């Protein structure tokens, strides 16, 4: 939980805080990215079953 | 707080029944987002009672008196921002709507019928006022600064 | 006598309220059609040379034979203008032996020398078969195996963007690895354009579908697919709860010495890596993979140098070179550098000291910028709900409950 | 309709006013409509006071709340969508599917 | 006087702005209730499939 | 400008025309076209199609295929050796000078987001120029210059209602 980086320059430790701003909205982006990802697959998914491909064995 | 986000003037009247006879049938009542923590104590007593179809009406001189008045008071309207005005309705809305999906995410699995479809209605509810807000304030982006020197 | 009575029977047929009499006369042939169907191509074209075009040609290609002797120049230029502007309409109607015309040309192209002109006439093949959203028929799969071959992946990309939905059956006209093919030669075609995103995505339908017993294609696009979340993330990307079963029982330990990879990956160790690399050299160089593998040799490297920004903020470039392993300062301005130029860290140099500077910040959310992805990213969900809305309205017209 | 009504006839007062100033002051130029400079006077600083905030700051606060806006407007879509995703994923799931 | 057109000018650009907003609203608004007008027309002819 | 709708044509002739090899001099403008626009996946594919016998013949399109590799290699002085080598005029050398442009650029408004300082030495062979001309190619731009230690430090570099009704009338439908 040490929140802070390095400066191996001078040897001194700075306290990095987090910007919440940011924080909120990146993660916002991404999320829905993934959902429209799943969205995607689940769409042809839902198309193989409905066209019942599969590779059988005997 | 939902009569200014909303945008207009949110009111109810209502009278309650007897603790013997109860109601007769016809009855739509409209829908509005009731928080959760809420929600329960409405929903015993919400079919107790019935609502008053409400009306609004004005005298002469106080019809004469706002319209001398709109000569000053449209200058109100195009600075008016429902933002940080009733900014703790909205970003509180937020915390009721997510726990409404927590709610029917779960009820997908394992385990009041279908309360994605209100949260749902919610989500659109509270971002229509988010969105309502920023058109005014577009429009006067395009009035005042966008005349050039 | 009887070969010649028949080509009356289709213009017949021709404009007419039903041509569903023409679905048996197309099925029947006669199967021995003689040397003499050369002809009967030639005072043909009327309306727009009919389904008899396509009757005449299923039995040229399936000759397995002498294509049309060494004349496959006539043998090409037939199908050459029967793909292009005569189309027809009712081809939807007939995929039986149209799947099979495109089948047959690949497949000849292939072994032949190259198909670069094989490609251009496979597009348009599609386009009158498929109506309105991109409809994933077996050609999509073929016009990939003809594009990477022929190495010249740019034309089917305007197919491989759309994720299109609803398998074009029609007549059965469809197999259970052409879906595999598709999403298998795609997911390659990508990976060599370095899009390594949609690469994996592509891999991943193929993992997923069901299969009763272990086709080949599946054991090769997980062992790619491996490789590829190890160079576009550093660790293992899992797949659906939906994969089949014979994937995760056999597929998966059959494709072990790229797990073995990712064993040696997740400690971020090149040195230790690359020695892995040496002794299984054979199985990599034997799946004709190898450089992906060493790509991910080099991602190590920009994953050991992507944690740096969580912990240093300024870094030498002496420090770097002996913390990241590269040696020499150089080797470190290097490939800090090239990830910057590239855009995969947010970092700077002083080199009159000789030290890295991590600039460690993008963008604040404070402009249009993010305002128009935000308007587009949003845009592509509403897309997305256009889609399900009609989806739901599919379901509408169909039997009760 | 019901939202920009108040906008609508607000901003018909607005160009009422904004117009009647414009057409004095074509017509004071123009002549024979009384020229006075202690009410022209006014009009000078009116028009040039006007660029109501374009500093730099301003603008960037501006776009500060549109962003914060729009991240609300494209979870409130995904909401939306998640909910016509799944009207449309049981209504499948039960008739084209055996539970 | 000798500007009084640098004036007149600038008074005219907002006169127009007056009227880009004005004429943008009831675009909207009468566009707003036609997409409305859209769905609840829309939606009858998905209730009246059910009938059959 | 006009490269973009001109390399369009390119590509399509590849396909369209041959039975499958296309012209030589046309395989000549998309390999270097491809370069114009930093597309080197596109520029080693496109090399590993060709077939031995234009290879040979047009060794020409060798001295574009060394600029590649150089792009490839990220050895910035190599490539402005590699362009200023062969002369392939009329067909080549007038999109040769466009290249070299476009990969100067590339190189200073990478070098000027990449380096708070830099050697002069360097930053004149990263970007092309020599000591001189890099010296003062800056010094008009107002970058900070130093001397004794040869040290560059260079200066980092309706509409819209009918969007949102949209999203409301959307949302409400």
């Amino acid at each position: 939980l040490i929140s802070a980086r390095v400066d191996s320059h001078s040897k001194i430790l700075y306290a990095r805080d987090v910007d919440q701003r940011s924080t909120t909205f990146e993660k916002s982006l991404l999320m829905g990215k993934e959902f429209q990802r799943r969205a995607k697959a689940m769409m042809l998914r839902a198309a193989v079953l409905r066209n019942q491909i599969h590779v059988k064995s005997p | 707080t939902r009569t200014i986000s909303a945008g207009k003037v949110n009111l109810g009247a209502f009278r309650t029944y007897p603790k013997g006879y109860k109601p007769p049938d016809e009855g739509p009542s409209e829908y509005q987002t009731i928080p959760l923590n809420k929600i329960e104590d409405f929903g015993v007593h919400c079919k107790q009672y019935y609502a008053l179809e409400v009306s609004y009406f004005k005298s002469s001189l106080d019809r004469k008196l706002l319209e001398l008045l709109w000569n000053k008071y449209w200058v109100n309207t195009l600075s008016s921002s429902s933002l940080l005005t009733n900014a703790d309705y909205t970003t509180g809305q937020v915390f009721d709507l997510s726990e409404k999906l927590e709610q029917s995410e779960a009820q997908l699995g394992r385990g009041s019928e279908d309360k994605l479809a209100k949260a749902t209605r919610d989500s659109c509810k509270t971002t229509i006022e988010a969105i309502h807000g920023l058109m005014s304030q577009v429009i006067k982006d395009k009035l005042f600064n966008q005349i050039n020197i | 006598s009887a070969l010649e009575q028949f080509v009356n029977s289709v213009r017949q047929l021709s404009a007419q309220g039903q041509m569903t009499q023409l679905c048996e006369l197309i099925n029947k042939s006669g199967e021995l059609l003689a040397k003499n169907l050369s002809h009967l191509d030639t005072v043909l074209g009327a309306l727009d040379v009919q389904e008899h075009s396509l009757g005449v040609l299923a039995v040229l290609f399936v000759k397995f034979s002498m294509p049309s002797v060494p004349d496959f120049e006539t043998l090409f230029s037939q199908v050459q203008l029967f793909i292009s502007t005569c189309n027809g309409e009712h081809i939807r109607y007939a995929t039986d032996t149209f799947a099979g015309l495109c089948h047959q040309l690949t497949n000849a192209l292939v072994e032949r020398k190259q198909p670069l002109r094989g490609i251009g006439i496979l597009k348009q093949a599609i386009d009158k078969m498929q109506m309105n959203t991109n409809q994933l028929t077996s050609i999509h799969a073929d016009l990939c195996q003809l594009c990477l071959l022929a190495k010249c992946f740019k034309p089917a990309l305007p197919y491989l963007d759309v994720d299109m939905m609803d398998i074009c059956k029609e007549n059965g006209a469809y197999d259970a690895k052409h879906f595999l093919c598709y999403y298998y030669y795609g997911g390659m075609i990508y990976t060599g354009l370095k899009n390594f995103e949609r690469a994996l995505y592509f891999y991943e339908q193929a993992i997923t579908t069901p299969a009763m017993a272990v086709s080949h294609i599946m054991l090769e696009s997980y062992k790619k697919y491996i490789l590829v979340s190890l160079i576009l993330l550093g660790k293992v990307q899992q797949l659906p709860k939906y994969t089949s079963q014979i994937v995760g029982r056999f597929i998966k330990p059959l494709s072990n010495a790229y797990h073995e990879l990712a064993q040696v990956y997740s400690t971020n160790n090149p040195s230790e890596l690359r020695n892995l690399v040496n002794k299984h050299s054979e199985t990599f160089t034997r799946d004709n993979n190898m450089g992906l593998v060493k790509q991910c040799l080099s991602s190590l490297y920009k994953k050991n140098i992507q944690r740096l920004t969580k912990t240093f903020l300024t870094l030498s470039l002496q420090d770097m070179a002996s913390r990241v392993q590269l040696s020499g300062p150089q080797e470190a301005e290097k490939y800090v550098l090239h990830m910057i130029e590239d855009g995969e860290i947010f970092a700077s140099i002083n080199q009159k000291d000789g030290m890295v500077s991590f600039h460690d910040n993008p963008e604040k959310y404070n402009n249009p910028a993010m305002l128009h992805n935000i308007d587009q990213e949003m845009l592509k969900c509403i897309e997305l709900d256009e889609r399900l809305k009609a989806m739901d309205q599919e379901i509408t017209v169909n039997p009760q409950f | 309709a019901e939202h920009l009504i108040a906008q609508h006839s607000a901003i018909k007062m607005l160009h009422s006013r904004v117009k009647l100033i414009l057409e004095y002051v074509k017509a004071s130029e123009a002549g024979e409509v009384p020229f006075n400079h202690e009410i022209l006077r006014e009009a000078y600083a009116l028009c040039h006071c006007l660029p109501v905030l374009s500093t730099d700051k301003f603008k960037t606060d501006f776009y500060d709340q549109c962003n914060d806006v729009g991240l609300m407007a494209y979870l409130g879509t995904i909401t939306k969508t998640c909910n016509t995703m799944n009207q449309f994923v049981n209504k499948f799931n039960v008739l084209y599917d055996r539970q | 006087r000798q500007d009084l057109s640098a004036i007149a000018r600038t008074l005219q650009e907002w006169c127009v702005g007056c009227e880009v907003v004005l004429s943008g609203i009831e675009e909207q608004v009468s566009r707003a209730n036609q997409h409305k007008e859209q769905q609840l027309g829309l939606k009858q002819q998905i209730e009246s499939e059910v009938a059959n | 400008f006009s490269f973009k709708k001109l390399l369009d044509q390119c590509e399509n002739q590849e396909l369209e025309a041959p039975g499958g090899i296309a012209t030589p001099p046309v395989y000549g403008q998309l390999l270097a076209l491809y370069l114009l626009h930093n597309d080197m996946n596109n520029a080693r594919y496109l090399w590993k199609r060709i077939p031995p016998a234009i290879k040979s013949a047009n060794s020409e399109l060798g001295g574009i295929w060394s600029v590649g590799q150089r792009i490839w290699q990220r050895d910035f002085p190599g490539i402005y050796t590699t362009i200023n080598a062969h002369q392939w005029s009329e067909t080549v050398q007038p999109i040769m000078e466009a290249l070299r442009d476009a990969t100067r650029r590339r190189a200073f408004a990478l070098v000027s987001q990449a380096y708070t300082s830099i050697i002069a030495d360097d930053f004149a062979a990263f970007v092309g120029l020599p000591v001189e001309e890099a010296v003062k190619g800056i010094l008009e731009q107002g970058w900070q210059a130093d001397s004794t230690t040869r040290m560059v430090l260079p200066r980092k570099p309706e509409q819209q209602l009918a969007r949102l009704t949209d999203y409301v009338a959307f949302l409400e439908n």
